[PDB]
RNA sequence: GGGGAAACUCACGAGCGCAAGACAGAGAAGGGAUUGACAGAUUGAGAGCUCUUUCUUGAUUCUUUGGGUGGUGGUGCAUGGCCG
C-alpha cells in the first residue's frame, strides 16, 4: 500500500510535471549527443528512462560517466539507489529525421563559424537525405 | 464640570487588580470591543509589556512640570492600556515620531489611530 | 558566516564517494541528503567550482555538481592520510553497457 | 520612462564603526607556586570549568560559553567601588594619550 | 549574525513559487502543480495537455 | 477451488493507450479456462481544464489557450488464483498507464 | 640524526589529527584543552622566546596526567600542521613558527608500531 | 501586465542590520586571522546593532590591489522566446 493516495488528477498533473522536469534535466545536462525525448515507465518498484539520442554513445559517458552522473544525479532529487531509478539509452535509428538532433548540429555549426545560407544547406540536405519529406529553417537575430 | 469614561481609577484597580498579569486583565476585556478581545484574547505579544513599562518611567521621574520623556514605537498595533493615559508617545508613521499627548478617551482605540500615516491633500493647478 | 571542520570534512567526503553533489536555490532549509545548512553547503560548493574540481549544472529547481578528475586530487589533498583508497563511484566501474534496442 | 535613483547620504548619520575583537598578546593565566605545583588566576566556571576561565566583569563572572552570569551580593558593592576606582584609572590613563 | 527570514512566509504570494522560472507573480497554477502561465504554457506538451479546445 | 475476485483499474492520461489494455487483458482472460470476467467497465472521463492568457506581457487583446487533459479509467473485473492474474498481467503495455489490483474472496 | 621515524611519524600524526578536526591548535587552545583532558598527547616548542612559555606548559601536563614530547625548533611545526605562507600552485615561502599542539585523539589510520614509536618520547 | 497590494508580495518612502567581497598577486596571522556574547548604556526591536566590559572560538580569514557573484536597475529601437 504505496503511502499516500492521490486523485488520480492530483497524481497525474504530478506525473507529467515531474516528466517535463526530467526533460529540462536532460536536455540541459545531455547538450552533446542529439538529445531527443524519455518514455518513463513508473513502478512503486522502478522508475525507469529511457533517453533517445541520435549519439547514444555519448550519454552513456567515457568510463561509464555520465550513465553513472545521471543515475546519481536523480538519486540526489528522488534517490534509491537500489537500482531502482536506472536508466538507459536508446539509439535514435534515422538521425537526419530527428529536429531536435538537427539544430543541434546547426547550434555547432554556427558557432564554429560556418555562413548561415551554407550551413543551414548543410542541414536542410542532409535532413531530406534522410527521408524528410519537406524542411525547414529559421534564424532570427543580429544577423551580421 | 466635566468627568470621564468609567472612572479612571476604578480601572487602575480593574487592570493592576489582585492578578495582574497580562497587561490586559481579563476585567479590562469586558469592556473593549470584539476586534480588541479577540487580539487579547488571541495572542498578544509581551514586546507590548516593556513597552509599557518605560511610559511607566516617564510618568513619574518627571516632575509636576508637565514635561514627559517622549517614549518612541513603532507598535502602531497596541491599542492604548488604561495606565497609558497620560504619556505622550512618539509614534513611527512612515517619515517620523509623533508624539501624542494619551487622553483618557482614546483607550480601546488603536495606538496608530493617532499617527497619521500621510497628508490629505491640499490642491491647485 | 563560519564553516564548521567538521561540517568542511562531513562535506568533502559526501562527494569524493559519490563523485557527484547536488544543492537547491533555497537558503534557509537544509540540504537533503547530508541535512547541512544549506548556506554552508553554497559557501562550500562554490570555492571547488570557482578553482575548478566540480561542474555544475541548474534547473528548475536544482544546481548539480560532478566532480572533476583534478577534484579528486584536491580533496584527498585536503581529507588528509584517509583519503588515497578512494574512488568515487562516478569514477570507475563500468559493469555492462547498456544502450537498449527498442522493444521486440 | 521610470524615475532614476541616486545617494545622498546625511551627514549626520555619517556612518558606524564595526566591533574590533582582541587579544593582548599571549596569556598567562596560571601561576607557579613552589615550582613543584601549579595555580589558577581567574575564576573557572563550574559546568564546563574543566579548563575554561569565566570573564570577571567589574562585578559579574560571565562564562564565554554556558554564559553563566554570577556575583557575590556583599561582593557587589566592596568589588564595584574597587572596579570603578580602577576603572578611573583606566578612564584617566585613556584621555592622557588623545 | 543573522536574523532574516523573519517575517512569516506562511500564506499567500510569498509562500508559493514556479517550479521552474520560479516567479510568485504569474498565476502561480495551485491545481497541484506549482505554475506560472508562462512557463505552464512552455511545459504543457510536456506535462500533458493537448489544446483542440 | 481457491477463488480471489481481481479488480484490475487502468488510469491513463490518453486514450489510444489505455484502450489497447483493456481490449486484451479481457481477450486475454477470457481465453483462459480458470477465468470468469466482468465486461470492461469505462468509468466517466475525467477532464482536467487549464484556462491561460496567452501572451506573457499583458498587451494586445484577451487571448486564451484552453488546455486539456484526459484521463480515462477503466476498471475490470476477475475470477482466479493468485496466480492466475500474474499470467495475464504479462503483456507490453504502454508507458504512463497505471495499473491497480484488488484482491478479495 | 633525529630520530627520522620520531619526527617523521610525528608530522605524519600531527597532520592526521589535523585532517579531522580532533586537533587542537594555539595556546589558548592548548592550556584550555591541557585542563579538561582532552589531550591524549601534548608538544611543545622548545626555541620559544615567550615568558614562561615552556614552562607553565611542562606544568600543566604533569599537574593533569599528560604525556608530553618536545621538538627542536616551531618552525618545524608549523609545517607537521600545514601553516606557511603557501602559494596557488604549491610554492611556499616563510612558515610560522606554533608552540603549543595537542592532539585530542589519533586518527584510526595510524598504525601499532608507530603508536609505540610516540610514546617512545613521551615526558614531564 | 492572470494587477483581487493588509504585511510578504515590492520595484517606491523613512530607519535599521546580514555578505552568501568567491578566485587569483602581494602584505597579515597559532606569541591569533576571525565568530559568538551575559551585563548595563543605546535602539522602533532580548539587532552585540552600537559604546563601556571581558571571556569564549579557531583559521571557515583579515588586508589591500585586481576580480566575481547577485540585481523587478537601463536600453523591446541590440536581442532571443513568446504574444497582439
Ligand atoms: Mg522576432
Ligand atoms: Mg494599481
Ligand atoms: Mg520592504
Ligand atoms: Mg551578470
Ligand atoms: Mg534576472
Ligand atoms: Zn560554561
Ligand atoms: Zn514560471
Amino acid at each position: 500500500k504505496t503511502t499516500r493516495a492521490i486523485n488520480k488528477k492530483k497524481k497525474f498533473v504530478a506525473d507529467g510535471v515531474f516528466n517535463a522536469e526530467l526533460h529540462s534535466f536532460f536536455s540541459k545536462s545531455l547538450q552533446d549527443a542529439g538529445y531527443a525525448g524519455i518514455e518513463v515507465r513508473r513502478t512503486p518498484t522502478k522508475t525507469e528512462i529511457r533517453i533517445k539520442a541520435t549519439k547514444p554513445q555519448q550519454v552513456i559517458g567515457v568510463e561509464g560517466k555520465k550513465h553513472k552522473e545521471l543515475t546519481q544525479f536523480l538519486q540526489k532529487r528522488f534517490g534509491y539507489s537500489d537500482d531502482q531509478i536506472q536508466i538507459w539509452a536508446e539509439p535514435i535509428k534515422f538521425k537526419g529525421l530527428c529536429a531536435s538532433a538537427q539544430v543541434e548540429a546547426m547550434n555547432y555549426k554556427l558557432l564554429k563559424d560556418v555562413p548561415v545560407r551554407l550551413a543551414a544547406n548543410y542541414i536542410i540536405k542532409s535532413v531530406i537525405q534522410d527521408g524528410a519529406k519537406g524542411c525547414e529553417i529559421i534564424i532570427s537575430g543580429k544577423l551580421k | 464640570f466635566t468627568f470621564r469614561g468609567k472612572g479612571l481609577e476604578e480601572l487602575t484597580a480593574l487592570a493592576s487588580g489582585s492578578n495582574s498579569e497580562k497587561l490586559i486583565s481579563d476585567e479590562l476585556a469586558a469592556l473593549f470591543d470584539a476586534k480588541t478581545r479577540r487580539r487579547v484574547k488571541r495572542g498578544i505579544s509581551e514586546k507590548y509589556a516593556k513597552f509599557v513599562n518605560k511610559v511607566r518611567r516617564s510618568k513619574e521621574k518627571c516632575p509636576a512640570g508637565e514635561k514627559p520623556v517622549p517614549v518612541k514605537t513603532h507598535y502602531r498595533s497596541m491599542i492604548v492600556i488604561p495606565e497609558l493615559v497620560g504619556g505622550i508617545v512618539g509614534v513611527y508613521n512612515g517619515k517620523e515620531f509623533v508624539n501624542v499627548e494619551v487622553k483618557f478617551d482614546m483607550i480601546g482605540k488603536y495606538l496608530a489611530e493617532f499617527a497619521m500615516t500621510y497628508k490629505p491633500t491640499t490642491h491647485g493647478k | 558566516v563560519h564553516v564548521l571542520k567538521a561540517t568542511k570534512i562531513r562535506i568533502y567526503k559526501q562527494l569524493l564517494q559519490d563523485g557527484v553533489f547536488v544543492l537547491k536555490k533555497d537558503f534557509e532549509g537544509h540540504h537533503e541528503e547530508t541535512g547541512v545548512p544549506n548556506l554552508h553547503c553554497y559557501i562550500l560548493v562554490r570555492s571547488l567550482k570557482d578553482r575548478g574540481f566540480l561542474e555544475e549544472i541548474f534547473n528548475w529547481g536544482f544546481t548539480y555538481y560532478y566532480l572533476n578528475k583534478e577534484g579528486c586530487e584536491y580533496l584527498k589533498t585536503k581529507l588528509g592520510i584517509s583519503a588515497d583508497n578512494v574512488i568515487p563511484k562516478t569514477f570507475k566501474a563500468s559493469n555492462v553497457n547498456f544502450i537498449s534496442k527498442e522493444e521486440d | 520612462k521610470k524615475k532614476k535613483k541616486k545617494k545622498s547620504y546625511t551627514t549626520k548619520k555619517k556612518t558606524k564603526h564595526r566591533h574590533v575583537h582582541t587579544k593582548l598578546g599571549a596569556l598567562a593565566f596560571y601561576k607557579l607556586e613552589n615550582n613543584g605545583k601549579v595555580s589558577l588566576q581567574q575564576k573557572g566556571c563550574p559546568k564546563c570549568g574543566p579548563g575554561i576561565f569565566m570573564a570577571k566583569h567589574y562585578d559579574r563572572h560571565y562564562c564565554g560559553k554556558c554564559h553563566l552570569t554570577l556575583k557575590i551580593d556583599x561582593x557587589x558593592x566592596x568589588x564595584x567601588x574597587x572596579x570603578x576606582x580602577x576603572x578611573x584609572x583606566x578612564x584617566x590613563x585613556x584621555x592622557x594619550x588623545x | 549574525n543573522k536574523l532574516w527570514r523573519t517575517h512569516p512566509r506562511n500564506y499567500g504570494k510569498d509562500s508559493k513559487e514556479c517550479r521552474v522560472c520560479g516567479a510568485r507573480q504569474g498565476l502561480i497554477t495551485k491545481y497541484e502543480m506549482m505554475t506560472c502561465r508562462r512557463c505552464f504554457r512552455e511545459q504543457a506538451p510536456h506535462i500533458g495537455f493537448v489544446k483542440y479546445r | 477451488v481457491k477463488k480471489v475476485r481481481v479488480r484490475i483499474t487502468l488510469t491513463c492520461k490518453n486514450l489510444k493507450s489505455v484502450e489497447k489494455a483493456t481490449s486484451e487483458i479481457v481477450s486475454r482472460a477470457k481465453k483462459t479456462e480458470q477465468v470468469e470476467v466482468k465486461g470492461p467497465v469505462r468509468m466517466p472521463t475525467k477532464t482536467l481544464v487549464i484556462t491561460v492568457r496567452k501572451s506573457p506581457c499583458g498587451e494586445g487583446s484577451k487571448t486564451w489557450d484552453r488546455f486539456e487533459m484526459r484521463i480515462y479509467k477503466r476498471i475490470i473485473d476477475l475470477t482466479c488464483n493468485v496466480p492466475d492474474v500474474k499470467t495475464i498481467t504479462n503483456f507490453r503495455i504502454d508507458p504512463g498507464v497505471e495499473i491497480e489490483l484488488t484482491m478479495t474472496a | 640524526d633525529q630520530n627520522q621515524q620520531l619526527n617523521e611519524v610525528l608530522a605524519k600524526v600531527i597532520k592526521s589529527s589535523n585532517c579531522q578536526d580532533a586537533i587542537s591548535k594555539g595556546l589558548h587552545e592548548v592550556l584550555r584543552t591541557i585542563e579538561a583532558k582532552q589531550a591524549l598527547f601534548v608538544c611543545v616548542a622548545e626555541d620559544c622566546d615567550q615568558g614562561n612559555y615552556v614552562k607553565l606548559v611542562k606544568a600543566l601536563c604533569a599537574k593533569n596526567e599528560i604525556k608530553y614530547v618536545s621538538v627542536p625548533k616551531r618552525a618545524s611545526l608549523g609545517e607537521y600542521l600545514g601553516h606557511f605562507t603557501a602559494n596557488a600552485k604549491g610554492e611556499i615561502k616563510k612558515v610560522k613558527g606554533c608552540s603549543s599542539l595537542a592532539i585530542r585523539k589519533y586518527a584510526p589510520e595510524i598504525t601499532e608500531d608507530e603508536k609505540k614509536i610516540i610514546e617512545g618520547a613521551l615526558k614531564a
